[PDB]
RNA sequence: AGAAGGGGGACCGGAAUAUCGUGAACACCCUUGCGGUGGGAGCGGGAUCCGGUCGCAGAAACCAGUGAGGAGCGACUGUU
RNA sequence: CAGCUUGUUGGUGGGGUGACGGCCUACCAAGGCGACGACGGGUAGCCGGCCUGAGAGGGUGUCCGGCCACACUGGGACUGAGAUACGGCCCAGACUCCUACGGGAGGCAGCAGUGGGGAAUAUUGCACAAUGGGCGCAAGCCUGAUGCAGCGACGCCGCGUGGGGGAUGACGGCCUUCGGGUUGUAAACCUCUUUCACCAUCGACGAAGGUCCGGGUUCUCUCGGAUUGACGGUAGGUGGAGAAGAAGCACCGGCCAACUACGUGCCAGCAGCCGCGGUAAUACGUAGGGUGCGAGCGUUGUCCGGAAUUACUGGGCGUAAAGAGCUCGUAGGUGGUUUGUCGCGUUGUUCGUGAAAUCUCACGGCUUAACUGUGAGCGUGCGGGCGAUACGGGCAGACUAGAGUACUGCAGGGGAGACUGGAAUUCCUGGUGUAGCGGUGGAAUGCGCAGAUAUCAGGAGGAACACCGGUGGCGAAGGCGGGUCUCUGGGCAGUAACUGACGCUGAGGAGCGAAAGCGUGGGGAGCGAACAGGAUUAGAUACCCUGGUAGUCCACGCCGUAAACGGUGGGUACUAGGUGUGGGUUUCCUUCCUUGGGAUCCGUGCCGUAGCUAACGCAUUAAGUACCCCGCCUGGGGAGUACGGCC
RNA sequence: UCGAAGGUGGGAUCGGCGAUUGGGACGAAGUCGUAACAAGGUAGCCGUACCGGAAGGUGCGGCUGGAUC
C-alpha cells in the first residue's frame, strides 16, 4: 500500500470507468484537500468524511451529465514516490492546453495551475486531473 | 521503466560498425591496382563485372569495382578509390575512380558525363 | 623451492652503568624451613644503529648445493 | 581490471616555502583509500563555442576568445618582482656539420620557404600608415604582434551572361497514326540599356594624428606654413562605341520533379533498397524532349534526423526478442494514520556572480546582403540575506488499520527416521505330466524333450504400493498416498488478548532444487541404454522379436541442469455477474432434517460485464485500471560458441 | 645523500607469423540417405547418457506447442 494519491486517484478512475455512484476510502488529510480542489474545480459532486471502524473514512460521491456521461475524462499521478515532480512559477505544467486542471502543492497550500500561477509560486504537481 | 533501475544501469545506444576500414579516414586512398581479372555476380545477375585487387598507402588489400565501358587497367597500376556498395558482388565495398592519376575516363560517355570520366568537348 | 635472481658480512669506538635478554651474591618477611618477596653485585650471551681504521681480498685457512629447459621409462622410499 | 597504499594516514619536535601542508627529516600510533568502482587498461587538451535535432537530446572542440600543457628526447639549477625560460644556461642520448683528431657548433610545435607522407590545403611580398608592447627628459629606435597585399569556387552573400514585337508556325532535328506536333517568341528582322568587363581622367574616409614655427612662456586649446597611407592611384566617381565580352551542371521506375525512339539482346551494363537487362528497356550506351539548380552541379568521407530501432520526455517482456528453476536475505530503493518542532529538499524576493564575440528581438552603417556597431534577452547555474511549511525529509511524540505475537479450533499424499503387511513377477525344491512353449502383421532367433509350458505346495529375494484415487488435498519450487509409531514444518478459521510501522522488494551472496550422470560400500526381482542374434528392407548401425550390461534401489557425498510452463516476477488497492469443489465461522429459514439455503474469510475450476490485445485470448486466480522493488530485449545466423575467468 | 641515462634478471601485458589441425558462412546444375512439416509412416520437443557413415536411434524423467476412449 504506497502512494495512498495513487490509490485515491485509481479508485475513482474505476468507479468513474465503472458508473459507480458512491466510492468509499480511508480518510486523510491531503485526501480532503484532493476532494476540496475537485470539488472547486466543479469534477465531483459533494464530498464527506465519517467515522468508520478505526479511523475516518473520506466519502467522495460523483456527478454524472444528462446521459450517461462522465464528468471526469482522467485522471493521472504526476509525482511518483519512484520520482518525485517539482515546478515553478515560469514553467508550470499545462494540462489540455488549459482545458485541464494539475494540483500544485506550493506554501500557500494545495493549488490549481491558474491560481497558482496568479500568486506566483511553485511546488509539486500532484496530478492532472483535466 | 523502474527510474531507479535506469539510474543504477543507464542506456546504451546501439553498437556501431564502420564502412570506411580500409580507406581508415580518407574519402579516397590511392591504391596499387594489381591483378585486373572478372569474377562472376550473384545468381540471378549472371554478368561479368571487372575487378581488381588493389592495396591502398593505408597498407589494406580489397577488391574493387570498375564502372563504365571497358578499362585501360593492367598490373600494378596508379589508381585512385573510393567506396560504394555494388549489391551482387560478393564482397565488393569500395569503386575505382574513373578519370584519375592513371585510368583515363570512359570514352564515349555523353550522358552525366561526369561519372566515368568525360570532359565536354575540345 | 635452497626455484631462479639479488643485498650485507673484518677490526676499533660509542649508543651501553639492566641497552636487551640468562641465571641471582650482599642485603629485605613469615606458618623457622632444603621457606617466600623485593633487590641488584659479580659472571657469561646475542643483536642492531652511528662513527672511524686496514688490506688486492673480511664466508677469511680447513670446511662447504652448479643452475635452467624439452622428451622416454618406471608413480614414489626400497631390492637385485 | 576486486583489494589498493607505507611518507602511505595521523600526531609530535625540528627543517623548508612568499604561504598552509609528509614538502623534507627523527620518534609514536595503525591506520588511510575501495562496489557511490579505488587500483589497473584503452582513449582524450578543457570551456565559451560549432553542427543536427521542434525540444529533450546526439555529434564536435577547427576560425576567434579564456585557460592549460609542450619547445629534438630526458633530467636540473641560476638570474630575476615574476621562468614549460621556443629564438637563455648545465648534463645524458640520437641526428647533422667543421677539424690540424686535440677539439667545437646546432635545433622553424615564430613569419616566409624546402625535403618526405598523404586525396589534399598558400608568398622565402609591403609598412610600422593606425593599435598594443619595450627602452628616454626626449626627439626617436624595434616589433613576420599588427595593418594589408598575393594564391585557391575552399564557404556565405550579391550582380550579370540582356530586354521590348516573333507562329518565317526558320531550315533542320526529334517523335510520327504520314495528318501533324515538340524544340519555340527564344530566333532572323526593327529596336532600348550599357550592371559587371575594355580604355582615359579625378580620386578617397580611414589621420579632432606626429613632428619642425605663430598665441601659448611648459602644463590646456584650436589656427594655418611643410610633411607623413603599405593598402593605393585602390575603393569610389566621371567620360566613350557597342548586346556587343561572357553557362554550365545533375536527374527523369517507386521513394522523388522530370518519356519517346535508336543499338543491344543475362551480353554489353546501371544501381542507395527492390529490381531492370535471356529480341518492342520511360531503369543499359546514345538522340530528342522534360525536371531542378546554377558559376556551380553530382560522387565519396563523417555526424545529426527520419529511428518512438536504448523509449525522462518517448518502448516492451502469455504465443513475435525478452520473468532468474524456487526461496531466503546484505547493501540499496520505497513506505500506514496523526501531533509538534526545524526548514535540508521545495519555492518566492533581493544582492553578487554567471567575460566578450557568437544564438534571438529591436534598431544603425557598408548601394543591398554577407559583414559590423548599440540597446535588451541568453548565460537553464552558483554563493548571501530576508519570507512558507502545502509535500518529501531530520528530530521528539501518539494510534491501530499494515505487520508481527497471543489463545481456541480446523484440514492435509508437507517432511525425516524406525518397524511392519498383502497382491504380483522371477527364482529354488518337490509332486502331477508329456511334446511342445514363447513371439508377430507373418516369422525366426530363443527355451524343452537330459522332462519344458501348464498345475499344486513350500521357501528365497528385490522393486512398487491396485481398490480408496478425483476435476481432490498439501508444499516456495522441484514434488508428495500400503499400514503403525516417534520427531518436526507450514497454512486456514475464530477472539481481539498483546507490540506498535517493527512493512515491500532485493544488486551481489546464500540455501533448496525432476530425470540422466559421477565417487565409495551394499543390493539387483522386473525393466532396460550399450552390445548380440533374429526379422523388415536395395541397405536397417532403427521401428518388431529373443536376450542382455551399466542404470533404475539403499547409505553418504558430488553435479545444479529440464517445455524446472500458467511459456504470465513479488506486494497492495479498485473494477458486473453466473455456476462446481475444498477448509472454517456465523445468525436466520432451525426442522423448511436440510445437513439444504443466506452472510463472511481463505483457495481451487469453468463460463461470462467493462476494459486490454495484432489476433488468439485474459477477464477478481487479469494479459483491466495504478503504485514500489528486482530481472530481461534491441534483426536472423555465426552462438549461448571462441578467448579469459569461477566452480 | 638524491639523482637522468645505461647494464644485469625474473616476471606482467598486448600483437604478428607458424608445420599441422577443428568448427563456421557462401557457392553448381555432384555423391549417400529421408531426420522434420499429415498420425510425415516409429508424434514432436526439452536435460542427460550411450551408440552409429551422416542426418539420427535408444533409455530415463518432463510438456502439449497432438490424438484417443
Ligand atoms: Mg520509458
Ligand atoms: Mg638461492
Ligand atoms: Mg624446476
Ligand atoms: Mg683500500
Ligand atoms: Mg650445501
Ligand atoms: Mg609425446
Ligand atoms: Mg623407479
Ligand atoms: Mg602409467
Ligand atoms: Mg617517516
Ligand atoms: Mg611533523
Ligand atoms: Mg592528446
Ligand atoms: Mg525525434
Ligand atoms: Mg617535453
Ligand atoms: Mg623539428
Ligand atoms: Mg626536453
Ligand atoms: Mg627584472
Ligand atoms: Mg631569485
Ligand atoms: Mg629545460
Ligand atoms: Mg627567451
Ligand atoms: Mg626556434
Ligand atoms: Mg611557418
Ligand atoms: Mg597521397
Ligand atoms: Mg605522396
Ligand atoms: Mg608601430
Ligand atoms: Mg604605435
Ligand atoms: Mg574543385
Ligand atoms: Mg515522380
Ligand atoms: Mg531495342
Ligand atoms: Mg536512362
Ligand atoms: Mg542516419
Ligand atoms: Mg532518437
Ligand atoms: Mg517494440
Ligand atoms: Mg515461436
Ligand atoms: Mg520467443
Ligand atoms: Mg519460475
Ligand atoms: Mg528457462
Ligand atoms: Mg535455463
Ligand atoms: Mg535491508
Ligand atoms: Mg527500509
Ligand atoms: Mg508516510
Ligand atoms: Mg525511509
Ligand atoms: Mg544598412
Ligand atoms: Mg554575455
Ligand atoms: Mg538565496
Ligand atoms: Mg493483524
Ligand atoms: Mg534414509
Ligand atoms: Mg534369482
Ligand atoms: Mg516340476
Ligand atoms: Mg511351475
Ligand atoms: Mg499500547
Ligand atoms: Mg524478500
Ligand atoms: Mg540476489
Ligand atoms: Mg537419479
Ligand atoms: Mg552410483
Ligand atoms: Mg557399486
Ligand atoms: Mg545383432
Ligand atoms: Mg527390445
Ligand atoms: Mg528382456
Ligand atoms: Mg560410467
Ligand atoms: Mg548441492
Ligand atoms: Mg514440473
Ligand atoms: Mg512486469
Ligand atoms: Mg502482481
Ligand atoms: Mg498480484
Ligand atoms: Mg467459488
Ligand atoms: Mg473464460
Ligand atoms: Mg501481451
Ligand atoms: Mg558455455
Ligand atoms: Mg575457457
Ligand atoms: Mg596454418
Ligand atoms: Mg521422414
Ligand atoms: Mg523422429
Ligand atoms: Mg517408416
Ligand atoms: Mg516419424
Ligand atoms: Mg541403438
Ligand atoms: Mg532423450
Ligand atoms: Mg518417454
Amino acid at each position: 500500500m504506497t502512494d495512498p494519491i495513487a490509490d485515491f486517484l485509481t479508485r475513482l478512475r474505476n468507479a468513474n470507468s465503472a458508473y459507480h455512484d458512491e466510492v468509499s476510502l480511508p480518510h486523510s488529510k491531503l485526501k480532503a484537500n484532493i476532494a476540496q480542489i475537485l470539488k472547486n474545480e466543479g469534477y465531483i459532486s459533494d464530498f464527506r468524511t465519517e467515522d468508520a471502524r478505526v479511523g475516518k473514512s473520506l466519502v467522495i460521491q460523483l456527478k454524472y451529465g444528462p446521459s450517461r456521461e462522465r464528468s471526469i475524462a482522467g485522471l493521472r499521478r504526476v509525482s511518483k514516490p519512484g520520482l518525485r515532480v517539482y515546478a515553478k512559477s515560469t514553467n508550470l505544467p499545462r494540462v489540455l492546453g488549459g482545458l485541464g486542471v494539475a494540483i500544485i502543492s506550493t506554501s500557500s497550500g494545495l493549488l490549481t495551475d491558474r491560481q497558482a500561477a496568479r500568486q506566483g509560486v511553485g511546488g509539486e504537481v500532484l496530478a492532472y486531473v483535466w | 521503466p523502474t527510474i531507479q533501475q535506469l539510474v543504477r544501469k543507464g542506456r546504451r545506444d546501439k553498437i556501431s560498425k564502420v564502412k570506411t576500414a580500409a580507406l581508415k579516414g580518407s574519402p579516397q586512398r590511392r591504391g596499387v591496382c594489381t591483378r585486373v581479372y572478372t569474377t562472376t555476380p550473384k545468381k540471378p545477375n549472371s554478368a561479368l563485372r571487372k575487378v581488381a585487387r588493389v592495396k591502398l598507402t593505408s597498407q589494406v588489400e580489397v577488391t574493387a569495382y570498375i564502372p563504365g565501358e571497358g578499362h585501360n587497367l593492367q598490373e600494378h597500376s596508379m589508381v585512385l578509390v573510393r567506396g560504394g556498395r555494388v549489391k551482387d558482388l560478393p564482397g565488393v565495398r569500395y569503386k575505382i575512380i574513373r578519370g584519375s592519376l592513371d585510368t583515363q575516363g570512359v570514352k564515349n560517355r555523353k550522358q552525366a558525363r561526369s561519372r566515368y570520366g568525360a570532359k565536354k568537348e575540345k
